[PDB]
């Protein structure tokens, strides 16, 4: 706590440099963010794996804000904090670093809260920063902004008076004794359920995203696809199952049928598409489709499955999002009919798309290979053809993955240059980390 | 009635609050479960954290259960040869049992209970070849297999 | 083949390309960039952590696989011979599958139940008496 | 032939210089007219949607379709698991009062 | 040296394909993948003298675990028993003289150091999956020689055929992974662990036996899922006698064969129809890779028939598997020889004469050829005359049919490989290019699989050989009748004037154009449905005007 008002005061001091010091403003903002990885790299080191669920406790008196660490919020925060200096790496502005900053303290203040109206609260404060950085004036999108903001207040505005519901039922939103005391289960899943379907995208509330993830940034996009949609799985696992189980229950067959649409129709879509961060950004719904029956199948290990698909997407897609923000910044368009013969113009960037493709297909010695079969573990558990719909249809994410490569990489050799060491370096520590997730994940 | 409960609530309140343990003990992998006639355990909330920390140990001690069994199966079988079939029945029936009471032991609220013998299935065709017999009509289903698999 | 055989000399000298396209200029060294001191530490010492946390963290502390597997491994010694004399006594045999009638299993799952002596719900049944009150004796000459 | 660095290092800017200075934006496409017109239209597609024949019967027999095909298939696999689970019918959503939710103290 | 035989190919292709092949070009790469070939041959012979003849089984527990979440454990674990031993031996024994065959052949390459790397690399993985003791790591090794087989089919980038036909592999096999891993999901479940030793089923229901089928059919390439395997023919000579001998068209027979939990009726009639159907397209080919790939196929159906009727079948499936690698290697090799020596042409129409050929290329067609037609006393002979004597004494009534189908397959590959040689070497020249090649690395190449070939005749397969089923000799003997039949017939040269049935056949049935509408189409027209009538239609929301 005293660290964190540390690395928040050492952080809002980008802001105070002189900006005629181009490579102070550099260093600062970039340790910034050094430093928090560090930080979550120890409390790993400190945390005791056979101990308590909830470790590293602290509550702020009557204000809500407490916070606590369990083993999904501790992955995601590292992934995260792995995340955000690459993103500093791909911004020149003080006004992208210090929307970057206040978007790190946000989504690592809301991995591990454990109250409701805390969640509330340090969630969706990061819209406007959102509608900012999507709608940028030259070369940003105020439609695709306005879409995001919308879907998420919508949601968001559903919530909020069944959480003020349970709050007059019980006396408090603290998550230890809401999941203790009698509620109005019905009212309260509904409007967790509104959220967390827009955040984690479900039809038919999902086409926020392809406008979004299209028109933000490379840093916004990384951010986006690998960080932000998660806060939807963690809201599932941390906030909805544990306190309205009986709807949980009583909505599996909707929930089922949502996610199997979804899975179906966006991966009919992704076939069709011309773009190439369009197609990267329609791939993201069907992974978090199969997270989300994961989440909601509760049968074999299904908390472990479910965040250990939401690493390993969150590992590979930002990648493919740097290589296509690469090719845009480099040739100025994302339209795949003035790409072709990339293999023998960019040999390394081909190659770390083919192995960024074949990870993001689920093939093995990559993460999403582990999870993919564990997350299908935990849905035949529960019954047999609700795992056969996703196997049968492994040929579909296969044909768009394998034709956007083969039309990009193969044929006459037009385009830029390869790739330089700060693009490599922008690129390499999600690599190495998906080859010891895929190969040694666990000791 | 009311008052009993509440005082219930205030005797547990004053043990949880003045507990402590040492010497080589994890709290939150305790040794017993709190024994209570509490219609909904989650009235309770030090005893619904406690039982819920003694029901983790099980789970995560019923896996390790199955690993030791499963090594000692895959050494009968490998030392056995093709005289398999007839040696090491009995070991493969202890690891289907214990495979099945680390799933059907506290499953969730949806997932179907797990048979890794076909055991269900072949008690079914049991009950049922003995239900068309008293019926008198031809039986539309299999008859029932002695064993299914290298163990049951 | 150059020199004509396979065993001759080689034909290229110089840059075959250029490393992320990165010319010499005056035969100097490349200059560092701005962001390689503090990612190469960073990164550096995450990688280092996470080796760390995987290879010098207590076993115990690093999983809980590691604090279950020893206690699995007694359970399962007077285990074992519950289940060796099971297969001895028939009458044992036959009160462990009435009790298993009573508990909603059938003949097959015998040895399961001797499997779940140490569960939350056989405990606090043995507590409320919805489990029969015979397991707990059939236990006790199973483990004598 | 531009000399956008110094021999001794020291990137210079060529902003007065005649020779055209190798860049960020050497390698940019030059745009086909055609094609830009087609992912525009592509991007905009939304204006093309109207309820004619085709559309209403294609958006009824496949996406009406397949959603209720697919509900009725999670009630198929929710029913056969509480079948197999020893469960009595349960209670989803519109289903009058019944059992929801397992106690982990009964065995069933 | 029991792990030499599995990391070492590996590490022949981490070799060729890194920075560190910068420092050793064309001419070093060559000396590093054929030695790294030459050590892992020498420990699959050592593995295989051990496991086969004196019966010792070794587990090695490789890197620990690989992954263990509740009770689905996966294991970096091999174990090297007798089906192992035997796969190992025939996959390095293949690709030791491919890649000695490779180093020569694309030597005009740009990049050769690229291609023998890739080689090695789907030599390794297959070494993988042989060697796997649980399924995970088998998937290890199913998905790795795909991928390898889309690098390979598809290295000649600048053609968008080849392009197009590893895409088709690729997909093509994913359907059949899918169904795979969905029965693995079905082992797991019903009988707790994944170990092969561990897998013993008598009764199972039915949809393991199935999707497992199916999965084997999509590598094996059997009816309905052929055609990636007619197309893969866009790739260079060395990827196809891989694919075709050693790797990939092999895994799916060799898990059939390891687990043994199928129902025989699917198996006997899928391996009958497959065998009957590819030997009716071979007939009918007169592109000279595309007439061995068909063959391939069938033989392939002639496996899986086997496996279906038993135990005794299961082993014979295994012997012919064995003996089958060596001579389709041979005859993919010799039939690169004659296209590089006629000018790169593959139309058999254009061939003709001694002169485009070494002695070698021809002597090694004709003795693959006669062992592929089952000429008596050579290696093939006697592989497929004990699967052909098992299927004539089956109790099923179903395989009745069966055996039928494969007498008259037998006699179809008499014919037609009787027509690949006598339209390569016994008829007038219709060919302008003479350019034979007689290189020392390709003469050893082929050899060395003519030595296998004679290997197989001296120390048997299994114990199979030399075992009397007992027939009368009018069953007995009609096989080699159908063998003469075939040779009389293909060097008459004979006709027949029913165009139509020639054009439904040379057409191969339009299994591709069927499938270009009825899946495929359907498949694109669904997605701009789910596009524009729903994303942009019926869920989009406008704006409000004002
Ligand atoms: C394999 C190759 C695929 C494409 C070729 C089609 C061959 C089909 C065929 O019937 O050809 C006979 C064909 C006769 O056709 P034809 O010479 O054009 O017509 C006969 C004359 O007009 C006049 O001849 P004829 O009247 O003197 O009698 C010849 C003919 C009978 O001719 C007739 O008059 C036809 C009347 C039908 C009943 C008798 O005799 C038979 O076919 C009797 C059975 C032997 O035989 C050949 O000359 C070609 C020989 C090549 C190999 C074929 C040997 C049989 C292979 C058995 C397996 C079948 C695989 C195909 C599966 C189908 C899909
Ligand atoms: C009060 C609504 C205010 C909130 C929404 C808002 O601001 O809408 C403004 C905005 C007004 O735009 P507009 O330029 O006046 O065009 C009106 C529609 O495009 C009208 O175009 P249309 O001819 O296609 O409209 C017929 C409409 C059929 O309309 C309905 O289904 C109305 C029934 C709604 C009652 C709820 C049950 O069918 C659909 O558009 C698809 C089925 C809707 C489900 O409304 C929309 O964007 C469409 C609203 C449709 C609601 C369903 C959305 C599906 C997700
Ligand atoms: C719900 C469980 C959490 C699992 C989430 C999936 C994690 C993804 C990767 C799997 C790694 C497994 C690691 C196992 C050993 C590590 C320690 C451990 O035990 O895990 C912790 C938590 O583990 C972690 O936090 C794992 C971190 C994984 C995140 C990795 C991605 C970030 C790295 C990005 C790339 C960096 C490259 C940099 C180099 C250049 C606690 O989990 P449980 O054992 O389930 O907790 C026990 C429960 N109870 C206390 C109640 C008894
Ligand atoms: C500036 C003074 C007034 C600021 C009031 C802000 C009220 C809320 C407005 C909407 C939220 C916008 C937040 C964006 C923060 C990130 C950002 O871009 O910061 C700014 C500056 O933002 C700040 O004021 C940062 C300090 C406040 C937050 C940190 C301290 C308190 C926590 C960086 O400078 P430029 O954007 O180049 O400034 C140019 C201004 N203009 C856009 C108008 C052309
Ligand atoms: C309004 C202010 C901004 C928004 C609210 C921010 C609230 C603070 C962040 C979350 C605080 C809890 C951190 C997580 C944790 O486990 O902390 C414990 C462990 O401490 C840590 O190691 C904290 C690490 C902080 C950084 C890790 C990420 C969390 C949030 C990051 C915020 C800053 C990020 C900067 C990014 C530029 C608590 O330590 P303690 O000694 O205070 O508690 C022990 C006991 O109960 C006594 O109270
Ligand atoms: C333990 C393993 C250590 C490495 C073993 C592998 C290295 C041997 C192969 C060397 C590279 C092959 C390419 C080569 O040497 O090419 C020549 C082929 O060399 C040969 O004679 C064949 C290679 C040696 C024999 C094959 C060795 C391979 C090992 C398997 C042996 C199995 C029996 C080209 O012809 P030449 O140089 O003889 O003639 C020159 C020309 O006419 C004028 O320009
Ligand atoms: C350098 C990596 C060397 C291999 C390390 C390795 O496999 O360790 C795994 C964790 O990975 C890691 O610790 C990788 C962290 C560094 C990233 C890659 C560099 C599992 O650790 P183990 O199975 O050896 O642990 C057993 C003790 N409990
Ligand atoms: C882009 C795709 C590229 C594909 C690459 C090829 C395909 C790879 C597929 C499988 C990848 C698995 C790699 C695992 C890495 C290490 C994991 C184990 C970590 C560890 O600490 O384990 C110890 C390390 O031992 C050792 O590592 C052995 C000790 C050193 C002696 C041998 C040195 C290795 C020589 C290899 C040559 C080249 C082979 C290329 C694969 C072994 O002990 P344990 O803790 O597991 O204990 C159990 C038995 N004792
Ligand atoms: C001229 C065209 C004739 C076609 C038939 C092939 C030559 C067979 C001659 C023949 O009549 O042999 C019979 C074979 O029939 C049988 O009993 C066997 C029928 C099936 C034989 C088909 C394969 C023939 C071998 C090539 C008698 O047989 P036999 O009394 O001489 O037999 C015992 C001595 N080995
Ligand atoms: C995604 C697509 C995935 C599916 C791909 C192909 C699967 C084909 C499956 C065909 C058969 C499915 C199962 C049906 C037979 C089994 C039957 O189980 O019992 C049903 C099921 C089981 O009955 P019980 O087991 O007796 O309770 O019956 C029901 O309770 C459901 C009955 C009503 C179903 C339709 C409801 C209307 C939904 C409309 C949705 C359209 C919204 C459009 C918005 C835009």
């Amino acid at each position: 706590m005293f660290i964190s008002v540390l690395l928040i005061l050492f952080a809002l001091c980008v802001t105070l440099i002189p900006e005629a010091h181009y490579h102070m403003v550099r260093v600062w903002s970039f340790v910034a963010t050094i430093i928090p990885m560090w930080v979550v790299t120890w409390m790993w080191w400190n945390f005791d794996a056979s101990g308590h669920g909830l470790q590293m406790l602290v509550i702020l008196g009557r204000s809500h804000l407490a916070f606590g660490i369990d083993g999904v919020a501790l992955s995601l925060m590292l992934l995260t904090t792995v995340l955000f200096p690459i993103c500093m790496m791909l911004l020149r502005t003080v006004a992208g670093f210090m929307t970057f900053i206040l978007l790190e303290v946000l989504v690592l203040s809301a991995l591990c809260v454990l109250d409701l109206l805390g969640f509330y609260i340090l969630f969706e404060a990061s819209l406007i920063l959102l509608f900012l950085l999507i709608g940028r004036a030259p070369y940003g999108s105020l439609e695709a902004a306005y879409k995001i903001v919308l879907y998420t207040m919508a949601g968001s505005l559903v919530l909020l008076p069944t959480l003020f519901m349970i709050y007059s039922e019980c006396g408090t939103t603290n998550v230890l004794y809401m999941t203790c005391a009698y509620n109005h289960q019905t009212v309260l899943g509904w409007g967790l359920l509104a959220v967390l379907a827009v955040k984690i995208p479900l039809m038919p509330v999902h086409l926020w995203l392809p406008e979004a993830h299209v028109a933000a940034p490379t840093a916004g996009s990384v951010l986006l696809a690998g960080v932000l949609l998660k806060l939807g799985g963690i809201g599932f696992l941390r906030f909805m199952l544990p306190v309205v189980p009986e709807f949980c229950v009583s909505v599996f067959p909707l929930v089922s049928t949502l996610c199997l649409v979804s899975f179906l129709f966006s991966t009919l879509s992704t076939l069709r598409q011309i773009d190439l961060k369009k197609i990267v950004a329609y791939s993201s719904i069907a992974h978090m489709s199969m997270v989300t029956l994961a989440i909601f199948s509760q049968s074999e290990f299904s908390a472990y499955s479910s965040s250990f698909l939401m690493i390993a997407h969150g590992l590979i897609s930002p990648a493919l999002f740097l290589i296509v923000g690469i090719l845009y910044d480099r040739a100025h368009t994302k339209f795949i009919l003035y790409f072709s013969g990339l293999g023998a113009s960019m040999p390394i960037g081909s190659t770390l798309f083919f192995l960024f493709t074949l990870g993001n297909l689920a093939f093995p010695l990559f993460p999403n290979f582990i999870a993919e079969v564990l997350c299908m573990v935990s849905i035949f558990a529960v019954h047999e053809l609700l795992a056969y719909v996703f196997c049968v249809c492994q040929v579909l994410g296969a044909a768009y993955g394998f034709w956007a490569f083969n039309r990009v990489v193969h044929g006459l050799p037009r385009g830029p240059a390869d790739v330089t060491r700060t693009e490599f370096h922008t690129v390499l520590p999600l690599l190495i980390g998906a080859v010891w997730l895929g190969i040694k994940p666990m000791a | 009635s009311v008052e009993e409960r509440q005082s219930f609530h205030d005797k547990v309140n004053d043990v949880f609050k003045n507990l402590t343990g040492e010497a080589g003990k994890r709290w939150a992998r305790p040794d017993e479960p709190i024994l209570h006639t509490l219609n909904d355990e989650k009235e309770e909330p030090h005893i619904f954290f406690h039982n819920t920390n003694y029901r983790t140990s099980r789970k995560y001690i019923n896996v390790e259960k199955t690993k030791i069994l499963r090594e000692q199966a895959l050494e009968c079988v490998r030392a056995a040869g093709t005289a398999r079939y007839h040696k090491c029945t009995e070991v493969m029936k202890r690891l289907q049992a214990a495979v099945r009471v680390a799933s059907n032991v506290d499953r969730g609220p949806l997932a179907r209970k797990r048979d890794v013998g076909f055991i269900y299935h072949n008690n079914r065709l049991r009950e049922l070849q003995q239900q068309a017999a008293e019926l008198e009509i031809e039986n539309p289903f299999p008859a029932p297999a002695k064993q299914a698999t290298g163990g049951y | 083949y150059p020199g004509g055989s396979f065993w001759s000399e080689g034909t290229q000298t110089g840059k075959n390309g250029f490393l992320f396209g990165e010319v010499p200029i005056n035969g100097q060294p490349r200059k560092t960039l701005w962001w390689e001191p503090y990612w190469y530490a960073g990164f550096g010492g995450m990688g280092v952590g996470v080796y760390l946390i995987y290879h010098a963290k207590p076993l115990e502390a690093l999983d809980i696989k590691y604090w279950a597997a020893p206690r699995a491994a007694k359970e399962l010694e007077t285990e074992m011979r519950m289940l060796d004399k099971l297969n001895e006594r028939p009458d044992l045999k036959e009160r462990l599958v009435a009790v298993c009638k009573d508990l909603n299993m059938i003949e097959d799952e015998a040895y399961d139940l001797v499997l779940m002596r140490n569960e939350y719900k056989v405990k606090l049944g043995m507590h409320t008496g919805r489990v029969p009150e015979d397991l707990k004796a059939i236990y006790e000459e199973l483990e004598a | 032939e531009a000399k956008q660095f110094t021999p001794d290092g020291k990137y210079m800017p060529g902003i007065f210089s005649k020779a055209k200075p190798l860049d960020r934006s050497t390698q940019w496409v030059h745009k086909n007219p055609y094609i830009e017109a087609w992912y525009y239209r592509r991007d905009h597609f939304e204006n093309e949607f109207v309820w004619n024949y085709r559309t209403t019967i294609e958006a009824l027999w496949f996406l009406g379709g397949f959603t209720a095909a697919a509900y009725a298939l999670s009630v198929f696999a929710f029913r056969q698991a509480d079948r197999r689970s020893g469960y009595p019918k349960r209670q989803i959503l519109g289903d009058e009062p019944a059992m929801v939710l397992p106690d982990e103290r009964q065995f069933y | 040296m029991f792990l030499l035989s599995v990391f070492f190919p590996l590490l022949g292709g981490l070799v060729n394909t890194s920075p560190i092949a910068r420092f050793l070009g064309h001419r070093g790469s060559s000396i590093i993948a054929i030695g790294c070939m030459v050590v892992a041959f020498i420990s699959s012979v050592v593995i295989y003298y051990e496991v086969v003849f004196m019966g010792c089984a070794v587990s090695v527990d490789v890197f620990g675990t690989w992954f263990s979440v509740g009770t689905f454990h996966a294991g970096w674990t091999f174990n090297f028993d007798l089906l192992t031993a035997n796969m190992l031996f025939t996959v390095t024994g293949v690709s030791m003289a491919v890649h000695m065959y490779a180093c020569d052949y694309m030597r005009q390459d740009p990049h050769l150091n690229l291609f023998l790397g890739y080689l090695s690399y789907f030599t390794g993985f297959m070494c993988v999956l042989v060697a796997a003791d649980n399924l995970l790591v088998m998937l290890v090794g199913w998905e790795g020689i795909g991928v390898c087989s889309y690098l390979l089919i598809g290295y000649w980038s600048h053609r968008l055929s080849a392009v197009k036909s590893a895409q088709k592999a690729i997909l093509v096999n994913r359907v059949s992974d899918g169904l795979l891993m969905w029965g693995v999901l079905w082992v797991w479940y019903h009988l707790g662990s994944l170990e092969y030793d561990l897998l013993n089923v008598y009764s199972a229901s039915g949809f393991v036996g199935l999707s497992i089928l199916i999965g084997a059919m999509g590598k094996s390439a059997q009816i309905l899922f052929h055609v990636w395997l007619a197309d893969a023919m866009e790739g260079p000579t060395p990827v196809s006698a891989l694919i075709h001998a050693a790797t990939l068209v092999t895994a799916g027979v060799y898990l059939l064969v390891r687990l043994h939990i199928h129902d025989e009726m699917f198996v006997i009639i899928v391996g009958s129809l497959t065998a009957f159907m590819a030997g009716v397209f071979g007939a009918t080919q007169s592109d000279l890779k595309r007439v061995i790939a068909y063959s391939t196929c069938s033989q392939l159906g002639y496996m899986m028939v086997s496996l279906g009727l038993g135990e005794t079948g299961g082993e014979a499936s295994m012997g012919h598997l064995m003996t089958h690698a060596s001579f389709k290697a041979a005859l993919f090799l010799a039939a690169g020889m004659v296209i590089s020596g006629n000018g790169g042409n593959q139309h058999i129409a254009r061939y003709g004469g001694s002169a485009h050929s070494a002695m070698f290329t021809m002597l090694t067609l004709m003795v693959a050829s006669l062992s592929l037609i089952g000429w008596p006393e050579l290696s093939g002979f006697y592989s497929k005359e004990t699967i052909l004597n098992l299927a004539a004494i089956c109790a099923d009534p179903i395989a009745d049919v069966a055996h039928t189908l494969l007498l008259l397959t037998a006699m179809l590959t008499s014919a037609y490989t009787t027509k690949l040689f006598y339209q390569c070497f016994m008829v007038d020249f219709s060919g302008s290019s003479v350019t034979p090649v007689r290189n020392v690395l390709p003469i050893l190449a082929m050899a060395i699989l003519l030595l296998d070939i004679m290997l197989k005749v001296w120390v048997g397969t299994n114990l199979l050989s030399g075992m009397l089923f007992f027939l009368p000799w009018g069953v007995k003997t009609l096989p080699f009748g159908l063998m003469v039949a075939g040779i009389l017939t293909a060097t008459a040269a004979v006709g027949s004037e029913r165009f139509t049935l020639i054009r439904f056949c040379g057409s191969r049935w339009g299994f591709d154009q069927l499938f270009a509408r009825s899946p495929v189409n359907p498949i694109f027209d669904l997605g701009r449905i789910t596009w524009a009538i729903g994303d942009r239609g019926l869920l989009s929301v406008g704006n409000l005007r004002a």
